[PDB]
RNA sequence: GACGACGUUGAUAGGCCGGGUGUGUAAGCGCAGCGAUGCGUUGAGCUAACCGGUACUAAUGAACCGUGAGGCUUAAC
RNA sequence: CGAAGGUGUGCUGUGAGGCAUGCUGGAGGUAUCAGAAGUGCGAAUGCUGACAUAAGUAACGAUAAAGCGGGUGAAAAGCCCGCUCGCCGGAAGACCAAGGGUUCCUGUCCAACGUUAAUCGGGGCAGGGUGAGUCGACCCCUAAGGCGAGGCCGAAAGGCGU
RNA sequence: AGGACCGAACCGACUAAUGUUGAAAAAUUAGCGGAUGACUUGUGGCUGGGGGUGAAAGGCCAAUCAAACCGGGAGAUAGCU
RNA sequence: CCCGGCGAGGGGAGUGAAAAAGAACCUGAAACCGUGUACGUACAAGCAGUGGGAGCACGCUUAGGCGUGUGACUGCGUACC
RNA sequence: GGUUAAGCGACUAAGCGUACACGGUGGAUGCCCUGGCAGUCAGAGGCGAUGAAGGACGUGCUAAUCUGCGAUAAGCGUCGG
């Protein structure tokens, strides 16, 4: 069956991008929530 | 479909009562080479009775 | 001659448990309605 | 219940015990000795040894039924002429079968099954 | 003189090797050797290795003749188990414990 | 599992021989017909497990287990 | 030259307990009298880890179908080679996308993994392999849409938009 | 010509058995309905939680819907176990 | 060095105060599971204990006793929260 | 003596229980610190277009990886110790 889960990058990137992030402010307190936590990985941009 | 209370290693060991094996106890000897093997079976080195069968 | 390997990259094995809670239906069993 | 019915099934449907069995009895008319399991030798006399008594008589039609039953012209060919007159006056029993320990693989207990004249 | 040879960690359940070791316990070495050769078992083989090392162990680092060992003791011991997953229906998951052993053979005159 | 017969002093199974039985006149060849087809040799050929046989094949000497005269006491004989 | 802790044995008190010395251990522990407690567990559909039971019990994943003779190795029903036999064939054959990401090719190895063995492997471990003016991407341009200098609104935050 | 007809792909889903620690947290097998349309499918985008969107079923909204999920208030409260 | 597949694992040898300190490494408990030895057990019914009580095994003692383990038979007796 | 007849009976252990010896699995306990926890006192309270925080990717004789650095790349100059 169909589930869930289909992959596509570019929606990816659109959707939770680091510009993604960037460009709302409150993309940016995910940024900082993020960074204060200390993620190695801030964003699903690879 | 499954027990109401854990059965004992009592009952355990009273099932594999049955459970034991048995040995051969029963090697035949060939008469021409010597050789140990199960009756009516081909020796390791292919006699049987006395004859070279395979090689 | 050219070296028995035992660098045994995969014998961290590790390994873990899971489980999910299954679906069922109780109406024709119920006592009641 | 099975009185009196004889013919191992093998864990397996018609066909293919007939193609099994004719590609065995090939083998063995090409080569002489096989190594198979015990049921399937015991089951493959009473395939292969048919085939040499009709080959025993040498005749168009008796050619033509050892191709049916066994679809290798080579076969045939060896059948009637080594196999038949090697076994003239012989009345039937033209295999052996040697107990030869157990597979490795899965313990089935194997067997070897020859002709008995192999040119010794 | 007790001569000992072990099979640690060996890859098998105690109890499938026990079945065989007890079919051994207290024979002499040349009896014990055909009795395992000519049983049908996985353990079996790995019994008779334990046992031709530890005759082997016996006539070179101790004295001799083989002629006259016995299987003065033997027992299988629990070894650690590995810990492996068999996914089953509905999402549910299974422990698998892929078990093995200990083997002990102490041969003797 | 057990149970029954048999191991060469042998019919215990296969094959083999002869029959039975089932199907229905095999292949090959000839003949007729333009041919399909018919016909004959030919009720021919083949035939699982059936019957009656036959050592041709497989049932091997070992070995293994089980013993070396069976308690006591009274009563009879 | 033997600390705590274990594991024993004796002895002693109404008890909770104490005391002694056998062994292991190998470096700590503390009469007394005061003081403070993260001060005492068998259960809470307690919590976390280990090990049981059923139990060698079910299963081992489409009922497309195999059998020989070799080779190899310590070993082969499953690896390889040959010979026949089944199965798909608008697919079970190709070719790509998306997504993955080195699974590719080659040599070694057999622990772990592969629902069995494995000598084999998409397993481990190493080395090599992807070569473009014309194929794409980038780039020229635009659709849905998004953003949007100024602007117009909105306590802020922001919204809408040339 | 046709929200024509039969019937493959394709899209669905009436029935039966099986499976129920499944091969699968709704499938398989045998039939079944439509199949030039109010058809299906790809790739982007757009609408957001008392909100969306709905040929309507309190349907659906990441195997979650009489009100999604994540984190805070919060060690809410519980004459109850 | 020996066995084993130029495996794994083990047996020795040396190192060290110690290797049941050998790397799966300080100590090493319990659950759990073996191997031996002693005794009881295949005509006997049930919270499996306790009260009496043979016999056997051993150690002390050495006739006799005592201790410990095990326990035929018998009286009584349906766990805990 | 023998022979019968009757009465009676150590001798059974496939397995199993209990005790005891000795192992294995497993990780408690004791002991120990790499790190945490709560203060006190003395500082400093910022940094960033001369490009911040946070990263990516490279750099050694390297192969990852960590650390330092930045094509002057596990580093360069100068003054002091």
């Amino acid at each position: 069956m169909k589930r869930t889960f289909q992959p596509s990058v570019l929606k990816r990137n659109r959707s939770h991008g680091f510009r993604a992030r960037m460009a709302t402010k409150n993309g940016r307190q995910v940024l900082a929530r993020r960074r204060a936590k200390g993620r190695a990985r801030l964003t699903v941009s690879k | 479909a499954v027990q109401q209370n854990k059965p004992t290693r009592s009952k355990r060991g009273m099932r594999r009562s049955h459970d034991a094996l048995t040995a051969v106890t029963s090697l035949s000897v060939d008469k021409t080479s010597g050789e140990k093997h199960l009756r009516h079976h081909i020796t390791a080195d292919g006699y049987y009775r006395g004859r070279k069968v395979i090689a | 001659a050219n070296g028995e390997d035992s660098s045994f990259g995969s014998f961290t094995f590790t390994v873990e448990l899971f489980s999910t809670p299954v679906w069922i239906w109780w109406w024709p069993r119920i006592r009641g309605p | 219940m099975r009185h009196r019915k004889s013919g191992r099934q093998l864990n397996r449907n018609s066909s293919h015990r007939q193609a099994m069995f004719r590609n065995m009895a090939g083998s063995l008319v090409r080569h002489e000795i096989i190594k198979t399991t015990l049921p399937k030798a015991k089951e493959l006399r009473r395939v292969v040894e048919p085939l040499i008594t009709l080959a025993k008589t040498d005749s168009v039609a008796n050619r033509r039924l050892a191709f049916a039953r066994t679809r290798d012209n080579e076969i045939v060919a060896k059948l009637f002429n080594e196999l038949g007159p090697r076994f003239a006056s012989r009345a039937g029993g033209y295999t052996r079968i040697l107990k030869c320990g157990f597979r490795a693989g899965d313990n089935a207990p194997m067997a070897y099954i020859e002709l008995v004249d192999r040119s010794e | 003189m007790e001569t000992i040879a072990k099979h640690r960690h060996a890859r098998s359940s105690a109890q499938k090797v026990r079945l065989v070791a007890d079919l051994i316990r207290g024979k002499k070495v040349s009896q014990a050797l055909d009795i395992l050769t000519y049983t049908n078992k996985k353990a079996a083989v790995l019994v008779k290795k334990v046992l031709e090392s530890a005759i082997a162990n016996a006539e070179h680092n101790d004295g001799a003749d083989i002629d006259d060992l016995k299987v003065t003791k033997i027992f299988v011991d629990e070894g650690p188990s590995m810990k492996r997953i068999m996914p089953r229906a509905k999402g549910r998951a299974d422990r698998i414990l892929k078990r093995t052993s200990h083997i002990t053979v102490v041969v003797s005159d």
